[PDB]
């Protein structure tokens, strides 16, 4: 269970082809339109994780 | 007459303008140097270099 | 001299790393007292 959770949590640090691993960076660098493509990559990656 | 120039060398004169004051112990939104987020702010024991 | 940049700031061992990392030049360092 520790190996599973410390993988699930550590996958939050992964980029999945977005501009950053941290969602607040995207929202603070990009206006919602251009951000949505980046956020959709993080959603798909974190969801598959 | 004062002249302003920008080269590839790192600029030694730098510094942003005044910003809003600090709050502690409350749940708050924050922005430190562009680091936007939400949380609780407190002192810390952390031995930062 | 075609100048382009300027800056101003045996028991002792001093250690350094010099790293011209393509994108700009980094310095790291330490000092320690040691045996001879």
């Amino acid at each position: 269970n520790a190996q599973a959770l410390n993988t699930l949590v550590k996958q939050l640090s992964s980029n999945f082809g977005a501009i950053s691993s941290v969602l607040n960076d995207i929202l603070s660098r990009l206006d919602p339109p251009e951000a949505e493509v980046q956020i959709d990559r993080l959603i798909t990656g974190r969801l598959q994780s | 007459v004062l002249s302003f120039e920008l080269l590839h060398a790192p600029a030694t004169v730098c510094g942003p303008k005044k910003s809003t004051n600090l709050v502690k112990n409350k749940c708050v939104n924050f922005n430190f140097n562009g680091l936007t987020g939400t949380g609780v702010l407190t002192e810390s024991n952390k031995k930062f270099l | 001299n075609n100048c382009t940049f300027e800056y101003v700031s045996f028991k002792n061992l001093r250690e350094f790393v010099f790293k011209n990392i393509d994108g700009y030049f980094k310095i790291y360092s330490k000092h320690t007292p040691i045996n001879l």
